[PDB]
C-alpha cells in the first residue's frame, strides 16, 4: 500500500506535526498543509450526527495563516504548555488521480494541557482524519479532520490541534 | 481583613459589587433557590432540536436536569430527570426517541408528560397461593409521576420553569425585550447548524455581566451608534448597535434585522440570544458550584437559507464560541476575574462608568446594565 | 425550597427517606461516628491473606486506615496505620511481611501487636561527655503505641472494631446471620482467587440497600422460592433463594449450600457476603465522603478445589465485578441515585413495596429490608 | 526479525483495534481474533501476585461474541465516549510451529473516558501483551492480555479496552 | 470522638499538637490573615530574577497573586495581581519585561508602582455631538490603583508585606538569624540556576517543622558538632552545623562560610534559606488550602562563580528537589502526616524530645524548634 | 536517513525504555545508554530560558547506576504504577564522524501515575530529545534529554521517566 519510504515520512508528518504545534514554532503550523488545504475541529456529537459546526473550520491555508495571526497577535489568552501524544497512525486507502496519489490515514490523538504551575489535564482527546498528499517539499496535509471527544472544552481552545 | 464576617454590601445603589457576592455558596444556592427554581423562565432549547413526536432533549435548569420531550399532540412537555421511587436520575442520553419514560432499577414507567403509568409489582404477585407484596392502597399513581414544569415555546426557542404561577413568558420580557427576542425568533422554522460547549470556571453571574459590557468590545477583543434597553426589573436586556481569506467575513446585510447590525439579548437568568452579523446562537448557561458554569452554544440557521447563506453562518462561526477570534477572550477574562474575587473576598468592583444611575441609554459608554442587574439581584436576595 | 435547613425525617417509621440523608457531609461524619468507629464489628479481610507470621495487609475501617498482620504466636493482630510520634502514616504497601512495624520519618519501632518497642535518642545521646536531649521522663512506652483494634476471626474471615466494649461477633450478627456466614465460612481453608476494585461515586448506605433490595435484580439485570431474613435490630440481613461459549455458565450445585442456590449477605456497615450460582466473594464498602466510596471484591474459592472448580468459579466471575454481566448495573444506578439526591435534596424517596412492616419476608416483593436499615439508622443517629 | 510488510500490518493491527473499539463499529471487536483467541483483562496486582483472577477472561472468540451482545443488548450503562492512545509498539520474538509463525509484541495504551459533558479522564491505563498470527484475512490476535494499572476502576467497565 | 466538636488545645505549652490543627479550614483562613497577609515579611524573589528596569516576576503571598518588577529608577516595587476596576488577575505571564502593567478587560493601565495612569473613556465619549458616558467626576484615579505592598529588600533577597506598619525586616528577623541570612546573602550579586516546583499535598506548616526538625535528617534520609537557635518570639529558626561517580560529591568547603559547614534558615512563614554543603537555595512555601502547598526551589550561585564552581552546584543539587536523593523523603513524609491527621482529627502529636524547653541548644537532639513555633502558633491565632 | 532495520530498531528503543521502566525490571534502565551517555531531566522553563539546573542530572552510566541504586535501597518514597505513553517518534538527523553514526530523533511522552488505589494521572508530561549510537548490543542512547511541561510536579519523582 505504502513503501517504507513513504511510511517513514507519514508517521514522521504525524510527530512533526505533534511536536510542532507544542513548541514555540508553532506558527509554523500552516507549511503542514497544501495551498489548497483545510483544517477542521468539530465536536463528536455535530459530527456524528450530520450537523456541519465545527469549533473551528479553516477553509484554505490562508485562513490557516489568519487563524496564525489572530493567536498570536489579537487573542489575550492564559499561556499554557500543550503536549500532543499521538497514537499509532494507521493507513487506510491510496487513491490515484491525474493530480497524484493521495493517502487517507488517521490516528487518535491526546492533547495535554500544563497552565502555568497547574497539573497536567487530556485538555482536548479525539482522532485525526487526513488526506496527504505528496509535494516536492514533502509529505503535506490536502485536509485534516480533527474529530474530538472531548466537547465540553476547558474554557478555550487556541493553539493549533 | 480578606475573608469576610457577616458581610453587608456597601451602602445602597449597586455601583460597587463585592467580591463575596461570587465567592459564597451559601448565596449561590440562595440564588439557585431564587432565580433559577422559582419566578423565573429558564431556557431548555430551541423547537427545532426535538421535530417529531417522541423526541426529546435532555438539559439542565440551574443544576436540576430535565427533558423536553414533544408530545404526540404536538406540544412539549418537560419533566424533571429525577425518578419518583428512588430519585434516580434515570434519562442518560443527550436525546433521542422514546413512546415513554422509564427508570430501569425497578422499571417504573411514565408518560411522556410525567404521569406516572405503571408500577411492577403494583398489586403484588400471587404466587402459591399467595399475594405478596403490593403497594399501599393509599398509593396511587396520581401523586408520584416524574415533576412536572411548566412551558413557554415561542419563535422556535422553549423555556420551562419550576415555579408554575410564574409571570407569562411575554409579560416575563417586557415589551421592549420581547421585541428583540421576537425580532430573532420572527416565526420562521430554524435549522440546528451544531452545538460547541465550555467549562468556564467563573461565577455564573460574570457571564451576564459580560453580554450586560457594552464597551468592554472595542477595548478587550483585538479582533474589531448604540443604544441599551432593559425590562422593567432590569433583570433582562438588549445592546443593539449599527484578513487572508476574505470569506472570513463576507459580511451581508439581511433584511430581517432590519436596521441594527447586531443585537446581544440577555434573558435572565439563563441565556443569552446572539445576533452578530450574519452567525446566530443561543448561548446557555449551567451553573456548576458558585465558581464554574458550563456555557453551550447552539449555533443556528434558517429553513429559508440556501446553501451560501448556511456556508456564511458557519465560516463566520469562526468568530465565536470557545475558540473564537473574539469569543475566547470572555471565557478567559471571566475565569481570571473569578481568581481575583476569591483573592480578597471582602473587597469590591467599581461599575461606575456612565454614573451611578440605571436606565435605558442611547450610548455603549456605560456600565447601567450591570448596575440594574445588581439592584434586582439586592432585591431578590435581600442583599 | 430545594435545600433543606435544619431538616427533620418526614414522620416517624422508615418508608420515606429524605434524599438529605445522602447528601449531608455533617451526617456522614456522624456515620463515621456511629456506625464505622463504634458498636461495630467491621470487615478487615481473609485469613488466607495473611498466611505466615509477619505476613500483613493493609486496609480501612471507614476512613481510618488499618494494618491487619498475622502475630508470630499464630494469632491476628489490627493496628491502627497511625504513628505515635507525629500520625504520620508509616505503612504504604497493601501486603507484606514484617518483623517489625516502623516508622522512617524518625525510625521510631512497634512491635507485630503495637507495641512501642524504640524511640531513637529516647535516653538521649551521650556526647561530650554530657547526656543531650531525651525524651522526658515521664515520657513511657507503654503510653505511645499503635492504636490497637478488637480483633474477630471465624470461619477464614476476620473482622476488626476500634470499639473494645462492642458485643462478641456472633451476637453482633445474631443467630441467623451468623447462620448464614457460617454457611459461607464453613471451616475450609480459603483460597484467595483475586482482587477487583470500582470507585462509585455516590452514597456508602445505597450499596447496603442496592444488596437488601430482593426484586431490583428481576427487573434491573437483564442477565435473567426465596425468603428475606433479618437480624435483632434489622443492621444485617440475609437474601435467600432457590450463549456462544456454554464454558460462560457451567452451573454445578455444591454439597455446602446445601438447600438454597442463592445467598447475599449484608454485614452492616462494611461488607457483604456474596455466594453467587459458583463464584464466592467479599464485597468490602470504603467509604469516601458523603457521596463516594470504593468497593473491593475479594474472589475466593476453597482449598479442596481441584482445576476445574476453580474455573468454574473464574469463568462465572465474569458475571460479576465492575465489568460483570450482572453487578455492571449496580454501580451505575448508585451514581445516578446520589445525583437525582443531590439536585434536589428536600424530596424523599417511597420504599413502600410489601407495606410499611419491618420482619422477615418467605417472598422477595417488599422493600422491607431497606425499611429495617432505616428504622436501625435513625435509631442509631437519633433523626 | 519481521519484514517491513508485517510490521506495517502489526502498527496497523494496533492501531485498528484501537480506533475500531473507540468508534461506533465497536461491535466488530471480535474479528481482530482468530476463533480460538483469547482476551484477558487482569489488574496488574493480581498478575504480578500470580492471582489467577481476571477483571474479565474471554476464552474463545465466541465468548468475546457473548460479550459484546451483551453490552449491546442486556446492560444498562451510562454512554461515554472512549479514545485509545496506543504508545509505541514493540517486537519481543518470532517463533514458528506448524501451524506457522507467531509474533509477540507489546504496547502501553491509555484509554480516555469521556462522559457525555464531563471532563476527559485517564479511564484505564496499562499495556498489551499479544500473540500475533497471520491469517487469510490478515493479522489477527491468538490472544491478549490486558494487564492494567487502573485497579480503582471508575465504576465500571462496559466498551472494548 | 474522632471529629472535633468545639475543640480547645490540649493544655498549656506547646509539646502536644492537635491533629485538627492541621486539618481545620477557619484555622487556615486565620493563618493566611495572621501570618501572611499581617505581622509577617514574606519572600517573594531574588534581585538577580529582574535585573533590568521593567523586568517582573509573578509570584504568590498567602494565596494572593503579587507581581515584583524592578522599577525604572532601580528599586523594586510589590504590587498585587488583581485589578481596581472588576477585580481581574490580569497578569498572566510568570516573568517578562513590561512599561507598565495594564488590564486588557477595559485597558486600564497602572505605572509599574500600581498606580492607575489611565482608564479608558474615564471623561466620556463625544459623538455626535453629546458627550457620552465617563466616570462620576468625583472619582479620582489616586483612589483606584493596584494594591501596593512594602517591601524590604537585602543581600539580594526580596521580601514583601501587604501590612505597611510591619516591623522592619531586620528586626523582624532579629540579631542572630540575621546573621545567617547575610551569611548566605552577603552582599555578592547571585546568578539564578534554576527553579523546582512540587506539589505536596500536606499543611503548609509541616514544611516548617521539617526544616525546624533537627533530628529526623540522620534517621529518615539514609544517604548520609551543631547548634540550632532561634529568635525572640520562636518563629525563626537557623540549625547550624559543621558511589559510582565521584562527581556526585565533591564537596569543596568554600571561604565564605566559614566555620558552619550547613544552615538551615527557617524564615517564618514563607521561606526556608538552604546552605547545604555547596548548594545554596531558596525554598518559597505557597499554601493552598488547609491540606496542601506549593514549593518552588530557586537554585542560585554567585557570580563570582567559575565553570568549576557552577558545575560543582549543579551536580550536587541532585541531592535535593522534588527528585533529590535526600529531599523527595521531606515530601513523601509531610503528605503522609497529613493523611494521618486527617484521619483522626482529635489526637496529638507529640513533640516532647528534648524535654518541654523552648530555647537555643548545643546539640541536635531536640524538638524545641518546632515547640517554639507552636508557642508562637498559638499566640498570634488565640488558642 | 536509516533504513529499515534502522527505524524497526529505534522504535523498539523507544518502546523498550519505556516499558522497561514501567515494570519490576526498571533497575535495567541503565541499560539503555552507553558508558558515556547522560540524562538530563529538566522543567521547560529552566530549558527554554537557558537555565542550565535540571530536576535530575545524570552526567554518565555511571551516575545513572548511582540513581538506581539510590531509588531502589536509600528512599523511602509512596509505591506507584507509572505507564509511559510515547506518541510517535521523529527521526531529525543522521549525523558521522570515526566514531560512527549518530541518530537525532525525539519523541513526546505522557507518564501516567497510579497510586495504589488511586485515579489514574498525568504525572510528567514533555518530550524526549535523543542522540542515538549503534552498539555491538543494538541502539543505545548516547544522550537523553526529557523537557517537562509538569513543572508543577505531584510531590516527587521516583523511577525514571
Ligand atoms: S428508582 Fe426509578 S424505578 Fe426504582
Ligand atoms: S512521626 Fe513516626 S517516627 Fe516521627
Ligand atoms: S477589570 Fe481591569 S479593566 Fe475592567
Ligand atoms: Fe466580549
Ligand atoms: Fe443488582
Ligand atoms: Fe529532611
Amino acid at each position: 500500500m505504502v513503501d517504507f519510504k513513504t511510511y517513514f515520512e507519514l508517521l514522521n508528518l504525524y510527530s512533526d506535526y505533534a511536536m510542532v504545534c507544542d513548541s514555540a514554532n508553532w506558527e509554523k503550523w500552516p507549511d503542514f498543509f497544501i495551498e489548497t488545504g483545510t483544517y477542521r475541529l468539530q465536536p463528536r456529537e455535530n459530527f456524528e450526527q450530520g450537523l456541519p459546526l465545527c469549533l473551528l473550520a479553516l477553509e484554505s491555508k490562508a485562513m490557516i495563516r489568519d487563524r496564525v495571526y489572530g493567536v498570536k497577535e489579537t487573542m489575550y489568552h492564559d499561556p499554557y504548555y500543550q503536549r500532543h501524544i499521538v497514537g499509532t497512525p494507521r493507513v487506510l486507502s491510496v487513491e490515484r488521480d491525474a493530480d497524484g496519489e493521495r493517502i487517507t490515514a488517521e490516528a487518535s490523538y491526546a492533547v495535554i494541557r500544563t497552565k502555568y504551575d497547574g497539573d497536567s489535564t487530556i485538555f482536548n482527546a479525539g482522532y485525526y482524519r487526513d488526506v496527504i498528499v505528496r509535494t516536492p517539499e514533502g509529505l503535506k496535509l490536502k485536509s485534516r479532520l480533527c474529530v474530538y471527544d472531548s466537547e465540553m472544552i476547558p474554557n478555550s481552545v487556541i493553539y493549533p490541534i | 481583613p480578606v475573608f469576610p464576617q457577616d458581610p453587608k454590601w456597601p451602602g445602597e445603589g449597586s455601583s460597587r459589587v463585592p467580591f463575596w457576592a461570587y465567592t459564597r455558596e451559601d448565596l449561590y444556592k440562595r440564588e439557585l433557590e431564587r432565580l433559577f427554581y422559582a419566578n423565573h423562565w429558564c431556557y431548555v432549547g430551541l423547537e427545532a432540536e426535538i421535530p417529531n413526536p417522541g423526541d426529546f432533549k435532555r438539559t439542565v435548569i440551574g443544576e436540576r436536569s430535565v427533558i423536553m420531550v414533544r408530545d404526540p399532540d404536538g406540544g412539549i412537555n418537560v419533566v424533571e430527570n429525577v425518578c419518583a421511587h428512588r430519585g434516580m436520575r434515570f434519562c442518560r442520553e443527550r436525546h433521542g426517541n422514546a413512546k415513554d419514560f422509564f427508570c430501569p432499577y425497578h422499571q417504573w414507567n411514565y408518560s411522556l408528560k410525567g404521569d406516572l403509568q405503571g408500577v411492577p409489582f403494583r398489586r403484588g404477585v400471587k404466587q402459591d397461593g399467595k399475594v405478596n407484596g403490593g403497594m399501599p392502597k393509599d398509593f396511587k399513581l396520581e401523586e408520584h409521576g416524574l415533576t412536572k414544569l411548566k412551558v413557554a415555546a415561542r419563535g422556535g426557542a422553549v423555556f420551562a420553569s419550576f415555579d408554575h404561577d410564574v409571570e407569562p413568558f411575554e409579560e416575563f420580557l417586557g415589551p421592549t425585550i420581547l421585541h428583540y427576542f421576537d425580532r430573532v425568533f420572527n416565526g420562521r422554522k430554524l435549522k440546528i447548524l451544531g452545538y460547541r460547549r465550555q467549562r468556564i470556571p467563573g461565577n455564573w453571574k460574570l457571564m451576564q455581566e459580560n453580554i450586560k459590557d457594552p464597551y468592554h468590545p472595542g477595548l478587550l477583543h483585538t479582533w474589531f451608534k448604540s443604544e441599551l434597553k432593559m425590562d422593567a426589573k432590569f433583570r433582562h436586556a438588549a445592546m443593539i448597535s449599527t484578513v487572508n481569506d476574505p470569506r472570513l467575513l463576507d459580511i451581508v446585510p439581511e433584511p430581517w434585522w432590519g436596521g441594527p447590525t447586531a443585537v446581544m439579548t440577555t434573558i435572565f437568568p439563563s441565556v443569552i440570544i446572539q445576533q452578530q452579523v450574519n452567525s446566530v446562537s443561543t448561548r446557555h448557561i449551567q451553573p456548576n458550584g458558585h465558581g464554574s458554569f458550563d456555557f453551550v452554544w447552539t449555533h443556528f440557521g434558517f429553513e429559508d437559507d440556501n446553501e451560501e447563506w448556511t456556508q456564511r453562518r458557519l465560516i463566520q462561526a469562526n468568530l465565536f464560541g470557545p475558540a473564537g477570534f473574539v469569543s475566547a477572550d470572555d471565557g478567559e477574562v471571566i475565569e481570571w476575574s473569578q481568581e481575583g474575587f476569591e483573592q480578597k473576598p471582602t473587597h469590591r468592583t467599581v461599575i461606575e462608568m456612565g454614573g451611578h444611575e440605571i436606565g435605558d441609554t442611547d450610548h455603549m459608554v456605560t456600565e447601567t446594565l450591570i448596575r440594574g442587574m445588581y439592584d434586582y439581584w439586592r432585591k431578590v436576595m435581600g442583599e
